[PDB]
């Protein structure tokens, strides 16, 4: 967090609470978190764009593409709109092992 | 690991050796960083830095060949601005290549330089 | 432009004539006379006093200097004894410097090619914003402040103001930042340029050292903080602050088509010359270089000697005096010259040879006479445009002296216990054997004598002998560069030999604590470099000691040595009547 | 173009002073005892279209690019080639650098273009940085690159073409990133525009407008800068460069080692590149070329042949001198050649 204040964000979201990244909490090493953090305050607006863009793609290229939308308020209704920026890539194979039946080695029932 | 032909590392009687005879000595920049310790050497053992190789004897080749063992006080800057200390005891060319095969970083010309001027064949 | 206060640290104590010094100095220049000479050796602080006027003018102050050597040991100085306010430096940006000349004798042409420095434009910058952005402003500058430069006016109109909570677009933030040439580099954080993460932005000015957040919130800016670039440790936190250029020549668009009106203007004028003199291949030259200069600039902006056009910049005619450092200082402001005796002087002969130079690339197809335009300040033009003229000089100089009637005022009294050389007369030959026994006698304390010749060949000869004798010696060439005398220096310093000879390699910088005897030899003859101020120069590089001593070998006897050894040894009298009372031990602080 | 060199009017002679040669002012090498030579003395003037022919294999190439185009390469410009088995070589006051272009077959990766790898598209990203929309944007010369993650959109996968992608549109560049549009042009459409209308463009800045102009002087414009290797037939890889690698110093006499225009351009292509070979010798400058073909070096003013017979019947020089002399002696089956047809 020393060196992200470096850097400069201002923004934070660890241990289930949002903060400025000037206010850093308690943290322990028996302790988990899902790390969330924030980048901006930013808010929609009309031809925001160019502003919206800047939070985001930057944060690209830090959370290795991810980056949400969240509620962030009170009732918190809907789980942040199911809104985030089961499937698996895997290989492609028929004879090897890769993608085959693993119990019956790929062969015809 | 027969190669083409020895001697080719310096195969020259007549050049002018402060002129870079040998190709690690005319490098872009590590070619300072090798003619200190070899001029350093050619002070040291007797032969000179510029003179070609036959109005003095090929003995001059034959111990810029062999060399001598020892080590010397050296140190330069290269013309990209770095500072590398090779420090290490080479028995002429044919050993201070070899010492750059199993000492330098660069993985490609520390086998690029063996093939062309290094004959060391299967013995057994 | 607000008055602000000139609150100086001074833990120096006044001593006898000094305040008396600074009144008759205030009661000269309240009087309005556009002709101020003041004579102040070296050692008598001179900056001390230039100070005090300072704070009793309260007025933006402009201080000449003829190197860098002195410029930046007198900012340094200046802003040790000024803690609050801000005090500047303006020099060329260029360590290695090769002025576009072109020697016809020997059909030599120089071209413009120099070293880039970063370590004093942001000085340069941070003087236009501090003199642009608060009265109380000193700014100490070398002879580049009296080349091109832009006009006061169209800079302080692009700084921009900020505040917490206020209505600021991030779109138009950025494109006055980048018009000010501030380039949004984001990965990498440099003077010059500023990054963007998220809702913030760090900001580096081109004058200070630590980055500034501003944080906004939608289209308005939540807070503005400091930080430290790398270790990030909090100082302070300000709600209102302004905004610089980062360049000298920042103005409006329609001052941009002006200018290339004047530069078409310009370019067809040399190129009408040049094809009236036949001159085809300079003129093509000149054309291909004008053409991508001009052009470039045109599509962005910034290039390479945008100075020899700063004229069409500054809506100026050809031949009057480029827009200077003084322009940017307003008409109620002081300026004083330092060294002056050498200054002005230097500033003639400057102009003299940039102007032959200038005519020898223009006329012979290689800039625009706007060029030539783009100049140091000429004497009449400079008459025409200066104040109050305040002068400073070891010496008082003959212009000086015949511009203020022969009415001065002299303070070269030393209250730190500094007197003037004593003076041995001897014939030039019959010296070498009482060099020998004088500097064997006085080689016990380990001190440095300096020596001087005519010309190199029977210097070399001495050089040699004496190092043949059993001394070790050391000498100055024409060509003298920075670092051998700089390890000459450190090895004075520590203290490993003992006579130095020098010509004309003597005058710039080569201060030393232990220089006691020196000798001059033949310098009697007539001579464009060494007529009478080289001699009082030694006389007080000789003074500067606790003890000096000047050996002074001639054939033949001028007026101006003899009544510069006059005026010498009755100074140092005044300088000892003077601390015979003041007989308190020197107490620095 | 193979037509135009028979009906010439352009193959001829050319003869030029060849007396630019200097009995002191010449390289000379000797006692080269290499496996494909015999050690002979190769007298190489200086200021001039001296050519080096004989048979392949029979030491040419082992003496004049193995070993002299090797150490006036690694200490003459900074290169780190072996010397090989010579003895001497000469004139080392009377040289300041060597520029060495081979018959390099290199292009075949989409990666590399007549641009990138000339050094030249790095500064093309500079000026278009220079911008002052670039700038606002916060956009550097490197995050305008197409082989950075930066700069290339993930729809393309960095090839442009995949059906084109459907953001870009043909254009290889996401919107971000094209909104730059200085001059009232982008990358892409300065890529787009052909070299031979875009002469008048960057004719200001120096350094591209050498490029292109150097481009224009071969006469091969037609090329795009950002053209991928696989389309670039192999031979010409490196003509453009040739083309900036033959003015260094403008002294110019500034060695510059060729290999043969005859592989890939036919001798009309080759007459236009000789008659940029001979406007700038007239300039100064100094060419050594392998070649094959015969007018092409009857053009030139010194002809040197070491090795009449293949493999082991040569390495030793056989002539030297002005391409009639060598065409006199019935040895050198080059002047043999240059002797049939006059
Ligand atoms: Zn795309």
């Amino acid at each position: 967090f020393d060196k992200l204040n470096a850097q400069g964000y201002s923004r934070v979201r660890v241990d289930g609470v949002v903060h400025p990244l000037t206010d850093p909490p308690k943290l322990k090493k028996q302790e988990k978190h899902d790390i969330e953090v924030v980048v901006d305050r930013l808010t929609v607006k009309a031809a925001a764009k160019r502003r919206l863009t800047d939070s985001v793609e930057t944060a690209l290229n830090l959370a290795d593409g991810i980056v949400v939308l969240e509620f962030v308020d009170h009732e918190l209704g809907a789980p942040h709109r199911e809104q985030r920026f089961d499937l698996e890539p895997r290989s492609f194979s028929f004879n090897s092992p890769y993608g085959a039946c693993p119990e019956c080695s790929g062969l015809g029932i | 690991r027969k190669e083409v032909d020895p001697e080719l590392v310096v195969p020259d009687p007549d050049r002018t050796l402060a002129q870079g005879a040998v190709a690690p000595w005319s490098n872009g920049h590590t070619a300072e960083y090798f003619t200190r310790m070899m001029a350093g050497l050619g002070e040291a053992l007797g032969f000179d830095v510029d003179t070609p190789w036959r109005k003095l004897p090929a003995k001059a080749r034959k111990a810029i060949l062999e060399g001598a063992d020892e080590q010397v006080h050296v140190r330069y800057r290269n013309r990209y601005g770095r500072t590398r200390s090779y420090y290490a005891d080479f028995e002429g060319v044919l050993a201070f290549l070899q010492r750059k095969m199993s000492q330098t970083e660069s993985e490609q010309m520390k086998e690029r330089y063996e093939g062309f001027m290094r004959d060391v064949p299967c013995p057994v | 432009r607000a008055g602000g206060h000139f609150e100086v640290v001074s833990p120096h104590a006044p001593a006898g004539d000094q305040p008396a010094a600074i009144d008759e100095l205030e009661r000269r220049i309240n009087a309005g006379e556009r002709d101020v000479v003041l004579l102040g050796a070296t050692g008598t602080g001179k900056s001390a006093t230039t100070a005090w006027l300072i704070e009793r003018l309260q007025r933006p102050t402009l201080v000449m200097a003829p190197n860098k050597t002195l410029a930046a040991q007198l900012a340094n100085e200046l802003r040790e004894m000024l803690p609050h306010n801000a005090v500047e430096y303006f020099v060329s940006y260029y360590d290695y410097y090769q002025p576009e000349a072109y020697i016809a004798q020997t059909d030599t042409y120089i071209e413009k090619d120099s070293s880039i420095n970063d370590d004093v434009e942001r000085l340069r910058h941070s003087a236009t914003s501090a003199l642009l952005s608060r009265r109380d402003v000193v700014v100490v500058a070398s002879v580049s402040c009296i080349y091109g430069l832009g006009t006061p006016q169209s800079y302080l109109d692009r700084s921009v103001e900020l505040k917490v909570g206020e209505e600021v677009p991030r779109d138009g933030l950025l494109r006055l930042l980048v018009d000010v040439q501030y380039t949004r580099n984001d990965m990498s954080f440099t003077r010059g340029s500023f990054r963007v993460r998220g809702d913030t932005v760090e900001i580096i000015p081109s004058y200070e050292e630590l980055a500034v957040r501003i944080e906004f919130f939608g289209d308005e800016i939540e807070a503005l903080y400091y930080l430290h670039p790398l270790t990030g440790e909090v100082i302070r936190q300000v709600d209102s602050l302004r905004i610089f250029p980062a360049t000298h020549y920042v103005a409006g668009p329609e001052r941009m088509a002006h200018a290339v009106s004047a530069i078409e203007e310009e370019l067809a004028e040399r190129l009408a010359e040049l094809e009236s003199q036949g001159k085809l291949l300079e003129a093509q030259r000149l054309r291909m270089r004008t053409n991508y200069d001009i052009e470039m600039m045109r599509q962005v902006g910034f290039c390479s000697g945008i100075e020899n056009y700063s004229r069409h910049i500054d809506g100026r005619g050809p031949g009057t005096p480029p827009a200077t450092l003084l322009d940017y200082f307003p008409e109620d402001f002081l300026l004083v010259i330092d060294e002056s005796h050498v200054t002005v002087p230097q500033i003639g002969g400057m102009y003299e040879g940039d102007i032959s130079r200038k005519r020898n690339l223009v006329e012979y197809g290689f800039r625009l006479p706007s060029a030539c335009d783009n100049r140091p300040l000429t004497w009449e033009e400079f008459a025409d445009r200066i104040g109050q003229t305040v002068y400073l000089s070891a010496t008082p100089g003959p212009y000086e002296l015949s511009q203020t009637g022969g009415e001065f005022v002299e303070q070269v009294i030393r209250p730190t216990g500094l007197v003037d050389p004593k003076v041995v007369v001897k014939p030039t030959k019959g010296q070498i054997d009482d060099l020998i026994g004088e500097i064997r006698t006085r080689a016990d304390a380990d001190q440095r004598v300096l020596v001087t010749t005519l010309t190199k060949k029977m210097a070399e000869d001495l050089t040699d002998y004496l190092l043949e004798m059993g001394i070790r010696v050391r000498y100055l060439h024409s060509e003298v560069d920075t670092l051998r005398r700089v390890e000459l220096l450190r090895q004075l310093r520590l203290g490993d030999y003992d006579v130095l000879v020098g010509i004309n390699l003597l005058r710039e910088g080569l201060d030393l604590p232990e220089v006691s005897l020196v000798a001059i030899l033949d310098a009697d003859k007539e001579g464009f470099l060494r007529s009478s101020r080289s001699l009082i120069q030694t006389i007080g590089r000789a003074a500067r000691n606790v003890s000096g001593e000047v050996h002074m070998y001639a054939d033949k006897i001028t007026d101006s040595m003899r009544e510069a050894i006059d005026e010498t040894e009755r100074r140092r009298a005044k300088q000892i009547a003077y601390n015979e009372a003041n007989g308190i031990d020197p107490q620095p602080l | 173009i193979t037509g135009a060199y028979l009906s010439g009017r352009e193959s001829i002679e050319i003869p030029a002073i060849r007396r630019s040669v200097d009995p002191r002012r010449q390289l000379t090498v000797v006692g080269a005892r290499e496996h494909n030579l015999r050690g002979i003395d190769v007298s190489f003037p200086l200021g001039v279209l001296t050519s080096v022919t004989g048979v392949s294999g029979s030491g040419k190439s082992t003496l004049v690019n193995d070993i002299l185009a090797a150490v006036l390469a690694n200490r003459l410009n900074g290169a780190r080639q072996v010397p090989g088995r010579h003895t001497r070589v000469t004139g080392l006051d009377y040289l300041d650098k060597l520029v060495r272009v081979d018959q390099s077959p290199i292009g075949r990766t989409p990666r590399s273009n007549p641009a990138t790898y000339t050094g030249v598209f790095d500064k093309i990203r500079t000026l278009f940085a220079a911008t002052t929309e670039a700038k606002v944007r916060g956009y550097q010369p490197g995050r305008f690159s197409f082989n950075v993650k930066g700069g290339r959109c993930e729809a393309c996968t960095g090839d442009g073409t995949i059906v084109p992608c459907e953001v870009c549109q043909g254009a290889r560049y996401n919107r971000e990133t094209l909104e730059v549009h200085y001059k009232g042009k982008t990358v892409s459409e300065v890529l787009d525009m052909s070299i031979e209308e875009a002469a008048e463009f960057f004719e200001p800045i120096a350094g591209v407008h050498r490029y292109l102009r150097t481009l224009v002087d071969v006469g091969l414009g037609y090329v795009r800068l950002g053209q991928p290797a696989p389309t670039l037939s192999g031979g010409e890889a490196q003509r453009v460069k040739l083309a900036s690698e033959l003015q260094k110093r403008s002294t110019g006499r500034t060695v510059y080692i060729l290999d043969e225009p005859t592989t890939g351009l036919h001798f009309d292509d080759i007459r236009k590149l000789l008659n940029v070979i001979n406007g700038l010798v007239d300039k100064g400058n100094t060419v050594i070329v392998i070649e094959h073909n015969l007018d092409v070096i009857k053009t030139s003013d010194w002809i040197i042949d070491l090795g009449p017979e293949g493999g082991a019947g040569g390495g030793t020089v056989v002539a030297q001198g002005t391409p009639e002399d060598v065409a006199a002696v019935p040895a050198s089956y080059t002047g043999k050649f240059l002797a049939e047809v006059v």
